């Protein structure tokens, strides 16, 4: 059974005669016992001002908590670049959860 | 030349008429892939690469792409995309001799299986064992080569049997076979064949500047737009 | 004969950014008023190039040989045709095919043959006092050619072969790739007034020959001119002149063709996360906003096999060897079970006339684990 | 294309020691050994004898202990089977194989016929 | 190999004429309220608020 | 798990709250005027 | 995460980017929908104690 | 046989996307009532009937 992952201990049981364990979709989740979690994935976007204003970009990675890889944390993942001001202005570039993004780039 | 060292020529700057060797009928197998056998008269190519060795009669099937096999592992191995013609021919009378013929060598070990169009002629001896013998064969270490030792009375599947491979790869055309130009028109609807190049329209004067090096141009949807300056342009159609 | 340089301090390599350089047409194909997006080796902007010096003020007569690994772009600032070619190989000690591409004073020579080329291959030119002259006299680059395969002269010509009095005045980009067999150069040439450091700007690179030599290049080396007016080591002169040396990597680039049907701009697609978005909106402008572009992943770092303890070898012996098998009508049947097979042996054994394997390729079959096998 | 040119061998009467020559080219030889290998017409070949390219070992089957021996010099590239006390039986091909332990239907040349002439 | 290039094409046509339908279904409700403004604020007085 | 992710809303919940509870208010206070105005 | 894979796809055409942009499409719309509904007062009026 | 998985993915995925795309117009017209009913209902006293 070939894959790749993480192998975690698991808190599951696993009766003498079971081998492999699927969670809902039929994709294997556990091998003797072992939890298999895929590798930290998600999407990257950029916010970015405009090319006519400045070529300075911001990184978003979704639904990735960076404390693995200006760094801001979000309810979208975390932005990278952004300066966080406590301020409150309109909404300029939506990025996700309330939280937007303006031209330095701040968020 | 040897399967081991399969002797491949280059052919460019010439017209080739295929139309002999199909009808010849001296050749036992004329499998040609990618390209149907009485075709290519009208096509042409960059150039022509031949290959030529000598097998096995029931060996001849392993030389094809995708195939698996002793000799098409480690001593030619086409591409997947193999486009071009095999072509094969008994040459017992010419190969067999009392007394068993072992001019013809082949390369049967090797530690990976060789890359299209990888001709392998190297001597080392393949090491079969954890302890190497330092060039010396001996025990779990041999010799990769072997020879056919034909026989005037072998068999169909142990005759000898003549190979050549031709590989055409198309990136301007050189070698064109027998087919007979024609005066170029323009403002007309026609059909046009350039250097194998099939299309139809209008073939126009150009103002485009091509470089040098450049042949045709190809607008969105790799469409050929012009070829030499000529412009084609689909010729008038539409809604009734 | 070529007889070693002396005469020349040791100093370490330097280096030097490439700003947007080492572009060429990917094909031969004319395309006009377009923005293209091709997947080849090309040399990435912003990128770091080793920088080779000629200049007496030590006298730097800088030409180490280098590794060839997937493809060259070699640039060369100079205002007295100090650099004259090339050699590429794997040995260059004439046990096996070589390269090289020279330019003496008269022609353009390109040769394929078995060199035994020496430690310091070089030109040399000698400027007489009686009368101001400058014409090639030495030529020390290899000590013999036994089997020549590819040979080419160009008409012949005659150059300037002297050294000029001032800051850099010409600019030669070349671009050597072995691909499918061939030998691809692409070159440019281009006017400077310039003292060092790469001028920044665009050119794009046209195709200049395609040498089907069809050889396995690994390493090069460039071969220059000095000047001669002490011991044939230590009586030369090297010349203002430098050049630059970068190494292509398989990237995909976004192309500006202009209505004239040539490159004028280019976008890197992976030199920032701003090329990267030009890139996949395929345009040079992007207007303010958000822009999904790519997706992080974690590639894996290990390789683990956890196959099981077992080491009893599978009995396959009384299933091949036996000596007596039943009918067709009473084929026998044969378990396999609880036991290590190694495939490998029988798929080397040679003696199969017939090894069709359906459904699991003949090979990958050594890594794979089964409840069963019915022989 | 590695080629095993061996010399011929004719015909030689009783009382004198027969020298047969056998070269090879298109590859190292120093590295691979050679074996001797004694075919007849009516029955199948039979392997005679080897050299070993380090140890220089003489090995040959025991049936023909005493009558036959190998040289074999790298300079030249070759080898030379020294036969004396030569029989008419001795009519035989004396053909050249990669030497190699099995030793069974591999690379071999074309060989030349000898037979002692009483 | 025509057998292929047709199923592609002709999946990439069923493509783009949904999303053409789509579209335009769009459009046709954007061209039914614009008719309602015309009907309602242009030739008459609207007390509908916003 | 298999490149399907849901996106976040740009409003959370507690802002479209504090959108409801402006229009509820200015409703209540004033009725109508605050939409034609101040 | 097979490369073989995504070689074929994109030998076979360019219709992730079709898809990628009408999900995007459909999510910038959600967000419209919501914004058009809830936000039609510019002023965050405030119930009196 | 990784052709006929893409093949059979790619329709399964073209599937979902034209049935969220018919899903999200009827929810875009959903919003726009929504909208519409906050204008008049809410902003102000509505004459229309039900
Ligand atoms: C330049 O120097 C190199 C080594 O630094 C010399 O290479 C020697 O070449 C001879 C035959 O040409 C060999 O017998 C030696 O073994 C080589 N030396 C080494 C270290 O491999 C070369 O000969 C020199 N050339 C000159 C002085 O003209
Ligand atoms: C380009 O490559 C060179 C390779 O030498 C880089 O220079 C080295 O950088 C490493 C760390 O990046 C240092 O540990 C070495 O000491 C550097 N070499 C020297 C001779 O100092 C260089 O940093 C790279 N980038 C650029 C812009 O040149
Ligand atoms: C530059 O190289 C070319 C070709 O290697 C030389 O041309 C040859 O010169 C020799 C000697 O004069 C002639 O025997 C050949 O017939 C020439 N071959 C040609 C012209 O194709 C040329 O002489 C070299 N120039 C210098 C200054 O050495
Ligand atoms: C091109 O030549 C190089 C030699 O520089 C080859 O690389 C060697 O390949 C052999 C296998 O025959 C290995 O044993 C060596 O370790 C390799 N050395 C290096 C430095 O790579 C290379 O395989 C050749 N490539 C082709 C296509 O012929
Ligand atoms: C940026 O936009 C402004 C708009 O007034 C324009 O004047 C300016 O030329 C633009 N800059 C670039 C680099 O296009
Ligand atoms: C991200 O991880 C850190 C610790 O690794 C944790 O403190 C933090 O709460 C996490 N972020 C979120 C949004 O849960
Ligand atoms: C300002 O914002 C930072 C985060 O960027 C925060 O740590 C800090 O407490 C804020 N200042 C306040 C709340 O006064
Ligand atoms: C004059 O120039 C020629 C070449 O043009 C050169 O061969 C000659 O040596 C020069 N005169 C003297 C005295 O050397
Ligand atoms: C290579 O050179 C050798 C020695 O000069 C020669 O015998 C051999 O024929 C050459 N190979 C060719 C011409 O293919
Ligand atoms: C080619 O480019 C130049 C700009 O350098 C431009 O002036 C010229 O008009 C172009 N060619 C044509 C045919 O327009
Ligand atoms: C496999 O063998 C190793 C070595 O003896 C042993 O440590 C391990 O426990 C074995 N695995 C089992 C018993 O599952
Ligand atoms: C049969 O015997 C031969 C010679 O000993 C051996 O090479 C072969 O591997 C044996 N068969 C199997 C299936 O191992």
């Amino acid at each position: 059974l070939t894959g790749t992952g993480v192998l975690t201990e698991s808190n599951k049981k696993f009766l003498p005669f079971q081998q492999f364990g699927r969670d809902i979709a039929d994709t294997t989740d556990a091998v003797r016992i072992l939890d298999i979690t895929p590798c930290s994935f998600g999407g990257v976007s950029v916010i970015t001002p405009g090319t006519n204003t400045s070529n300075q970009v911001a990184v978003l990675y979704q639904d990735v908590n960076c404390t693995e890889v200006n760094v801001f944390q979000t309810r979208a993942g975390c932005l990278i670049g952004a300066e966080h001001v406590n301020n409150s202005y309109e909404c300029d570039i939506p990025i996700g959860a309330g939280i937007c993004a303006s031209y330095s780039i701040i968020a | 030349a040897s399967v081991y060292a399969w002797n491949r020529k280059r052919i460019s700057n010439c017209v080739a008429d295929y139309s002999v060797l199909y009808n010849s009928a001296s050749f036992s197998t004329f499998k040609c892939y990618g390209v149907s056998p009485t075709k290519l008269n009208d096509l042409c190519f960059t150039n022509v690469y031949a290959d030529s060795f000598v097998i096995r009669g029931d060996e001849v099937r392993q030389i094809a792409p995708g195939q698996t096999g002793k000799i098409a592992d480690y001593n030619y191995k086409l591409p997947d995309d193999f486009t071009g013609c095999v072509i094969a021919w008994n040459s017992n009378n010419l190969d067999s001799k009392v007394g068993g013929n072992y001019n013809y060598l082949y390369r049967l070990f090797r530690k990976s299986n060789l890359k299209p169009f990888e001709r392998d002629i190297s001597t080392e001896i393949y090491q079969a064992g954890s302890t190497p013998c330092n060039g010396v064969e001996g025990f779990n270490c041999y010799f990769p080569l072997q020879s056919y030792g034909f026989q005037p009375t072998n068999g169909v599947g142990y005759q000898p049997y003549r190979v050549v491979v031709l590989s055409f790869e198309l990136l301007p055309a050189t070698v064109c076979g027998p087919k007979k130009s024609t005066n170029l028109v323009k403002n007309k609807c026609v059909n046009f064949n350039f250097n194998g190049l099939t299309g139809t329209g209008v073939l126009t004067e150009s103002n485009k500047k091509f470089l040098p090096f450049q042949q045709f141009g190809r607008d969105i949807a790799d469409t050929t737009d012009a070829v030499r300056i000529l412009d084609i342009t689909p010729c008038s159609f539409g809604g009734v | 004969q070529c007889v070693n340089l002396t005469t020349r301090t040791q100093l370490p390599p330097a280096y030097t950014n490439s700003f947007t350089r080492g572009v060429y047409y990917p094909d031969k194909v004319f395309r006009s008023s377009v923005l293209h997006s091709t997947q080849d080796l090309f040399l990435p902007f912003f990128s770091n190039v080793t920088w080779f010096h000629a200049i007496h003020v030590t006298k730097r007569f800088d030409n180490p040989v280098l590794p060839f690994n997937d493809g060259v772009y070699f640039a060369s600032t100079e205002k007295s045709n100090i650099i004259r070619g090339w050699i590429f190989g794997t040995t260059l000690d004439s046990k096996t095919q070589s390269l090289l591409i020279v330019n003496n004073a008269t022609n353009v020579v390109i040769k394929v043959c078995e060199f035994q080329f020496c430690n310091d291959p070089f030109l040399g030119v000698y400027y007489h006092k009686n009368n101001k002259s400058w014409m090639e006299s030495e030529f020390r680059v290899y000590s013999s050619a036994n089997n020549c395969t590819f040979e080419y002269v160009s008409q012949p010509f005659l150059m300037d072969l002297e050294g000029k009095q001032g800051n850099f005045k010409n600019l030669r980009e070349f671009v050597f790739k072995n691909i499918d067999g061939y030998f691809k150069i692409y070159s440019k040439h281009t006017p400077i007034n310039l003292v060092r450091d790469l001028p920044q700007g665009f050119s794009a690179l046209e195709p200049l020959v395609d040498l089907p030599i069809g050889i396995n290049i690994t390493r090069f080396q460039t071969l220059l001119a000095l000047h001669r007016s002490g011991d044939s080591s230590s009586g030369w002169t090297a010349g203002a002149a430098a050049y630059y040396v970068g190494y292509l990597q398989p990237r995909t680039f976004l192309l500006k063709y202009n209505e004239n049907g040539t490159i004028t701009d280019a976008v890197d697609c992976a030199l920032d996360p701003l090329s990267e978005t030009k890139c996949t909106l395929k345009s040079f402008t992007v207007e303010k906003g958000i822009y999904q572009t790519s997706n992080f992943r974690v590639q894996p770092t290990e390789s683990i096999v956890r196959f099981p303890n077992i080491t009893n070898l599978c009995p396959f012996g009384e299933v091949f060897n036996a000596t007596r098998f039943a009918s067709v009508y009473a084929w026998n049947r044969k378990r396999i079970s609880n036991c290590v097979a190694d495939y490998s042996v029988l798929y080397n054994s040679a003696s199969f006339s017939t090894f069709k394997c359906y459904g699991v390729s003949p090979t990958k079959l050594n890594d794979l684990c089964f409840t069963n096998v019915y022989a | 294309q590695v080629q095993l040119v061996e010399t011929g061998g004719g015909l030689v009467q009783p009382g004198g020691s027969l020298r047969l020559s056998c070269a090879a080219s298109g590859f190292t030889f120093s590295s691979v050994y050679m074996n001797w290998v004694r075919q007849a017409p009516g029955k199948g070949p039979e392997w005679v004898s080897r050299i070993s390219p380090n140890s220089g070992n003489i090995g040959y089957t025991d049936s023909v202990k005493g009558r036959f021996t190998i040289s074999r010099d790298n300079a030249k590239n070759t080898l030379y089977l020294q036969m004396n006390n030569l029989k008419p039986e001795d009519t035989a091909l004396y053909y050249c194989a990669i030497g190699l332990n099995l030793s069974s239907s591999s690379v071999r040349g074309q060989g030349t016929q000898v037979t002692v002439s009483s | 190999q025509i057998d292929r290039l047709i199923t592609g094409r002709l999946q990439s046509l069923q493509t783009y004429v949904t999303q053409q339908l789509i579209r335009a279904a769009e459009i046709r409700a954007s061209a039914n309220l614009a008719a309602t403004k015309m009907s309602e604020c242009v030739l008459g007085q609207s007390k509908r608020v916003d | 798990f298999n490149g399907l992710t849901v996106l976040p809303p740009l409003l959370t919940d507690e802002m479209i709250a504090q959108y409801t509870s402006a229009l509820l208010a200015g409703t209540i206070t004033s009725g109508w005027t605050f939409g034609a105005g101040a | 995460d097979s490369t073989e894979c995504s070689n074929l796809l994109l030998q076979y055409g360019s219709f992730c980017t079709q898809l990628n942009r009408a999900l995007t499409g459909i999510a910038v719309e959600q967000d419209k929908n919501t914004q058009e509904v809830f936000a039609q007062v510019k002023q965050i009026y405030k119930t009196p104690p």
